[PDB]
């Protein structure tokens, strides 16, 4: 049973980072589109 | 006549900041993929 | 936010490589010769030992970019001596979440609680709502056709 | 060796998916920077 738990916990842990990755993707592109609003802004 | 001199100047103080902006982007792309290139790493590693 | 992700990344490998492995199937005397052999110094050679930085700022107008060094033995702006230096945060996402809030980029024409927020977030910015000093929009070049 | 096959048919699948998803990325950043140089050329 131990390799099937260390199994379970590498799958959790993977899908953790993806998780992690996604919110981070999501994040900069939020920051980006602020950076365009802010610049169409001083530009308006 | 005092308009196309402000936008004339406004145009010049926004240049620097545009191409700047442009500029910083250019190597954008670049550091995306440098920053995916791990993931590749782990997904043949996985694969292995 | 770079060196967190950076940081990340070098413990994802460590942790890959440490699972692969468990499964498989010093200038004293460069100074010194230096100053024996040219018998000068000059002070771009002092800072030439640590890490420099640049900033440059180029533009449209001609092909030449704007080089600027700083201090790295000082905590001065750009510098890295002691930790996370001067990065000139916290007074951009506050004024997006506000122009994005009512969809108008205009903070002129926002609600009271926007520009209350406005008013405390940013203490120099309450000396153009109470509309003191009227001056035809904002064109600090007037002097030439002033004159 | 079904299980095994179905292990490498989803992994080949993943991957497949993880390169549209980087090259999705790489046309849309392609395409920002192409409509950035468009508004610069309008505003030269």
């Amino acid at each position: 049973l131990g390799a099937l738990a260390l199994l379970s916990q590498a799958c959790r842990r993977m899908i953790d980072n993806v998780r992690y990755t996604r919110k981070l993707l999501m994040d900069h592109t939020e920051d980006i589109f602020q950076g365009l609003g802010y610049v169409k802004l001083l530009l308006d | 006549d005092l308009e196309k001199n402000t936008l004339t100047l406004k145009n010049a103080a926004a240049v620097a900041a545009l191409d700047n902006l442009r500029g910083e982007t250019i190597t954008l792309p670049t550091e995306i993929d440098r920053r995916l290139k791990p993931l590749e790493e782990q997904l043949t590693r996985m694969a292995k | 936010a770079e060196t967190r992700i950076q940081e990340n990344n070098r413990d994802v490998l460590e942790l890959i490589k440490r699972a692969v492995n468990i499964v498989n199937s010093l200038m004293e005397w460069f100074d010194i010769c230096y100053a024996q052999l040219v018998s000068g110094d000059t002070p771009a050679d002092f800072w030439k030992r640590r890490p420099l930085s640049i900033v440059p700022r180029h533009y449209a107008e001609s092909p030449s970019p704007l080089i600027v060094v700083s201090y790295n033995g000082s905590s001065a702006w750009g510098g890295r001596i002691t930790g996370s230096p001067i990065l000139y945060h916290s007074a951009q996402a506050i004024i997006d979440a506000a122009c994005i809030n009512a969809r108008v980029d205009n903070p002129q024409s926002l609600h009271v609680t926007a520009r209350q927020e406005l008013v405390a977030r940013l203490p120099f910015l309450a000396n153009v709502l109470n509309n003191q000093t009227p001056l035809p929009a904002f064109k600090p070049g007037a002097e030439m056709f002033l004159n």
